[PDB]
């Protein structure tokens, strides 16, 4: 009913990587499954299929450097990143074909192929101002951390309207800030505890910052 | 290796209109191109399968024709949930290709920003560097410009932006600017200030704060 | 003492569909397979064991003469070691043929305005064939973890696909028939 995908991570340039599609209602070693990428912020390249026979093909791009293979066993379909380079860095998707088209997509893992190393985040507080009814705004910093993603959310899921949690921007650190914002009604602010849970999972971070006047 | 071109780029068109994406082949592809749908951080939607069949669950809005090298794709009623990238998609000769991808734009009334500006947090200034931050909360269209002045000079080259994606039901954008400096430039000066300017203010406003 | 029936394979009004090709069977015969060289109407004529100018001039024990109708697009996986899913699911070659495959345009004859959707081809297959195999199944492939109970839908596919062999199509889109002549005294030349 479902792809879920997992192994992507910070590798160093000619490294190596596994990633896992699994899968909830589809047969891996029943069906047609294809690798599909997307380096940040561009298109999408097909990366590579294998057919119900097992009949395995590849983009030139990454031919033999990479290798698509299933495990009927755990219903999960792998692929195999070897002499890992920097282009590799991106989005990677697993897709069920229905024999060549891609219909059910997994949500993406992101390979970040890159030397530097692995920075937790700092999480400072944006603090209300001093109308006790209306809307005041307030939020957290997420800064000075490395590679990406960061998964920011407010009061544990019980706070999702009015969250803007803004694209990262590089520093010129070399490291990431993000900060993201929520609005909430003015007279909440004596009485209701908001706190943002930051995560960064390449680092063991989690952050719970409760946001405060 | 066979090379598929889409256009535009980039559209922007307002809701209800009729949206219209082509994508031609090099080479000949018979029916085997088809459609898809990223809304930004999801993964793609299949829209349209074999050129012109709608997948199992999508509008019906949605279409698509051609068959050899020109293709065209429709949306004949543009909604607000309809903001993403489509991709036309060749699979049936071996290196799989995409299109260059289309940006929709929901174009829209103008919305003034609602402005809020942020001092440093006292736990970052322990650390060395003070980072003001100043937010546009909900507004149409994306182009705003976003002035620091820290005491009453300009301030240029220590600032970066950035904005969020179009809200999927307001369409509307959000812009968070970040001034940074050190722990020694923030405690040098008193009046930190952020005007911004945009098309439905009637006058800059400011968002300002002093220390203390 | 008398020819071999290659016109009746070749010259057919009609084909199989891959998935369920023809083979006929020669023997007790002689033929040259220069009515076929010397015929320069062919796309394909690949030749494996041996050349296709000097091959009347040589005898074995059994020859086969398979014919079916892919896409000319298609007709590259109808050799040994090819991978597809022509070559996985339909027809497949062994590694160590001895044979020609021969291949020439069907626009004119198998192609009907707005898609002749006769010809058809395996498209999903549990594992694919073994060399000569023929498989024309047609129970619905599963392929969610629910079973199918026969009826096509979610998960639940119908294997075999139709070719819309159109007039207008692209020549790699168009139909084309396909003799595949494999050699192991009975023939001669």
């Amino acid at each position: 009913v479902q792809l879920v995908e997992s192994g992507g991570g910070l590798v160093q340039p000619g490294g190596s990587l596994r990633l896992s599609c699994a899968a909830s209602e589809f047969i891996v070693s029943r069906n047609y499954m294809s690798w599909v990428r997307q380096a940040p912020g561009k298109g999408l390249e097909w990366v590579s299929v294998i057919y119900s026979g097992g009949s395995t093909f590849y983009a030139d791009s990454v031919k033999g450097r990479f290798t698509i293979s299933r495990d009927n066993s755990k219903n999960t379909l792998y692929l195999q990143m070897n002499s890992l380079r920097a282009e590799d860095t991106g989005v990677y998707y697993c897709a069920r074909d229905r024999g060549l088209v891609s219909d059910y997509w997994g949500q993406g893992t992101l390979v970040t192929v890159s030397s530097a190393s692995t920075k937790g985040p700092s999480v400072f507080p944006l603090a209300p101002s001093s109308t006790s009814g209306g809307t005041a705004a307030l939020g957290c910093l997420v800064k000075d951390y490395f590679p990406e993603p960061v998964t920011v959310s407010w009061n544990s899921g019980a706070l999702t309207s009015g969250v803007h949690t803004f694209p990262a921007v590089l520093q010129s650190s070399g490291l990431y800030s993000l900060s993201s914002v929520v609005t909430v009604p003015s007279s909440s602010l004596g009485t209701q505890t908001y706190i943002c849970n930051v995560n960064h999972k390449p680092s063991n971070t989690k952050v719970d910052k409760k946001v405060e006047p | 290796d066979i090379q598929m071109t889409q256009s535009p780029s980039s559209l922007s068109a307002s809701v209800g209109d009729r949206v219209t994406i082509t994508c031609q082949a090099s080479q000949d592809i018979n029916k085997y191109l088809n459609w898809y749908q990223q809304k930004p951080g999801k993964a793609p939607k299949l829209l349209i399968f074999d050129a012109s069949h709608l997948e199992t669950g999508v509008p019906s809005r949605f279409s698509a024709s051609g068959s050899g090298t020109d293709f065209t794709f429709t949306i004949s009623s543009l909604q607000p949930e309809d903001i993403a990238t489509y991709y036309c998609h060749q699979y049936d000769n071996l290196p799989r290709t995409f299109g260059q991808g289309t940006r929709l734009e929901i174009k829209r009334t103008v919305a003034a920003p609602s402005v809020f500006i942020f001092p440093p947090s006292d736990e970052q200034l322990k650390s060395g560097t003070a980072s003001v931050v100043c937010l546009l909360n909900n507004f149409y269209p994306r182009e705003a410009k976003v002035q620091w002045k820290v005491d009453n000079a300009l301030q240029s080259g220590n600032s970066q932006e950035s904005v969020t994606e179009q809200d999927s039901k307001d369409s509307t954008y959000s812009l968070s600017s970040t001034l940074t400096l050190s722990k020694a430039d923030y405690e040098k000066h008193k009046v930190y200030a952020c005007e911004v300017t945009h098309q439905g203010l009637s006058s800059p406003v400011t968002k300002s704060f002093n220390r203390g | 003492t008398n020819l071999c029936p290659f016109g009746e394979v070749f010259n057919a009004t009609r084909f199989a569909s891959v998935y369920a090709w023809n083979r006929k069977r020669i023997s007790n015969c002689v033929a040259d397979y220069s009515v076929l060289y010397n015929s320069a109407s062919f796309s394909t004529f690949k030749c494996y064991g041996v050349s296709p100018t000097k091959l009347n001039d040589l005898c074995f024990t059994n020859v086969y003469a398979d014919s079916f109708v892919i896409r000319g697009d298609e007709v590259r996986q109808i050799a040994p070691g090819q991978t597809g899913k022509i070559a996985d699911y339909n027809y497949k070659l062994p590694d160590d043929f001895t044979g020609c495959v021969i291949a020439w345009n069907s626009n004119n004859l198998d192609s009907k305005v707005g898609g002749n959707y006769n010809y058809l081809y395996r498209l999903f297959r549990k594992s694919n064939l073994k060399p000569f195999e023929r498989d024309i199944s047609t129970e619905i492939y599963q392929a969610g973890s629910t079973p199918c109970n026969g009826v096509e839908g979610f998960n639940c596919y119908f294997p075999l696909q139709s070719y819309g062999f159109q007039p207008t199509n692209g020549v790699g889109y168009q139909p084309y028939r396909v003799v595949v002549l494999s050699f192991e005294a009975t023939v001669c030349g």
